């Protein structure tokens, strides 16, 4: 790997560096290179991995969206034929993006997810899990669309075990956790009930537990808790 | 698009 | 090149569909190959190509600046020291961005300059060979920065020239050529007065011919003398 | 910054 001469720390300083220059793309090639050393992440660690590969994805994604309707329209009654140029385009991007989605399924299997015993880690990494499962899923058409679906169920479904035994109700990577297998209900398994009892629960359990915060844990349970209000706005 | 974290 | 194999009429459209999703470096690589099928660009390509390298290079220079403050600042006295990453990243990206500028440079010297005759395309072209070589001055400190500098300032000069005998004080081109000259003035040739004399002379005599436009040609050649205003209100 | 197209 290209990053294999270069320090673990020096690869973490520089992904800060890339953070704060928003080279997201250099963000996660610096954090691919950290997690390939070998050992355990830290918490700071941990986010500086999503952040990356979140901004790299996301961006994709919002490609993909874009070409995916261009293409949709061009198959309408009416449209006049412009040739294989816009399917080629969207495979493309797809491709690129589908890359990405096993790059970060690949460090999480090879080996953070094995190594990572404390509850807070290893349901931080079950939840990445889920989540590119989930963008795998959102652009799969095929044989194996059903596998990729229930890939990412299985991931959230651990973590939300271990989260729910372990973390508090308020606990920001819970409530992320809880946000996200919402989200999937919703948009990746078409069980939108389930999504809106999920949203509805983990808001209620949040909000009954945040007397025993400090402000500054209040500040990001109730920042995660809004978005979990924001979707039940959307979803009601 | 709904909201994920 | 791997757009060889790719029709001209297919890269164009994929250029315009990279454009919609925001896929800057992938609309910049279609013009490139767009342009190595070796024929003259219209109006409408030559718009694609600027737009694409403008976009890419933008970005790259949004990054460099971010990390040559970070850099100014780890050399301050007091600045605890923190090792080489700085500078090499800084390096990183301004060698990337250096590449994009030679890319350019190199489509526009094999062979766009060369065959533009038409005043209009010729003077786009010679325009752009001074905004690439300015932002190789923008990161330029060595022995060659003068000739750098010098290099930026002979495009746009026989731009200005080519501009100032073919076309109406009102011409889009004309005044975004004018515009950028004066920008090169006022930050790479520690001329201000000189860019502040283009960018008044420049709007007034735009003024005096708006009279002459359609509403479509009055929207196009207001908006740049609005910024040629801007650029005077920061400087005066 | 100032303003250039
Ligand atoms: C190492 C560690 O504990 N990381 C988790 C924290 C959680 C809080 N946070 C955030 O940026 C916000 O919430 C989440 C981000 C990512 C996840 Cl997986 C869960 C929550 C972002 C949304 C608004 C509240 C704060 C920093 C990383
Ligand atoms: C082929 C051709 O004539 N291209 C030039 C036009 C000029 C107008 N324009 C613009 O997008 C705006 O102005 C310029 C852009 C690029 C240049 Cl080189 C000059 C002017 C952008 C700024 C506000 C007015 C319109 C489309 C391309
Ligand atoms: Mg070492
Ligand atoms: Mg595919
Ligand atoms: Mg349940
Ligand atoms: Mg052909
Ligand atoms: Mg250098
Ligand atoms: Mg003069």
């Amino acid at each position: 790997g290209a990053m294999g001469s270069m320090e673990r720390a020096s690869l973490i300083q520089k992904a800060k560096l890339a953070e704060q220059a928003e080279r997201y793309e250099d963000m996660a090639a610096f954090m691919k290179g950290a997690v390939e050393k070998g050992e355990e992440l830290s918490c700071e660690e941990r986010n500086l991995l999503s952040v990356a590969y979140k901004n790299v994805v996301g961006g994709q994604r919002a490609a993909w969206r874009v070409l995916s309707s261009i293409e949709q329209k061009s198959n309408e009654e009416g449209s006049e034929e412009k040739g294989p140029e816009v399917r080629e385009y969207r495979e493309k991007v797809e491709t690129e993006l589908q890359g990405v989605c096993d790059t970060v399924l690949g460090l999480l299997d090879s080996h953070l997810i094995k190594e990572a015993g404390d509850a807070e880690s290893r349901v931080f990494y079950l939840k990445m899990k889920g989540d590119y499962y989930r963008y795998l899923a959102e652009v799969a058409t095929g044989d194996d669309k059903k596998r990729i679906i229930d890939s990412a169920r299985s991931a959230y479904q651990e973590a939300m075990d271990i989260s729910k035994k372990e973390m508090p109700p308020t606990n920001p990577i819970r409530l992320g956790l809880a946000l996200n297998f919402s989200v999937f209900h919703y948009e990746i398994a078409n069980s939108p009930e389930e999504a809106i009892s999920l949203a509805k629960t983990t808001f209620d359990e949040a909000m009954a537990d945040l007397h025993t915060l400090s402000e500054d844990s209040y500040k990001d349970s109730t920042l995660i808790m809004q978005l979990l209000r924001d979707n039940l706005t959307l979803w009601t | 698009f709904p909201a994920t974290v």
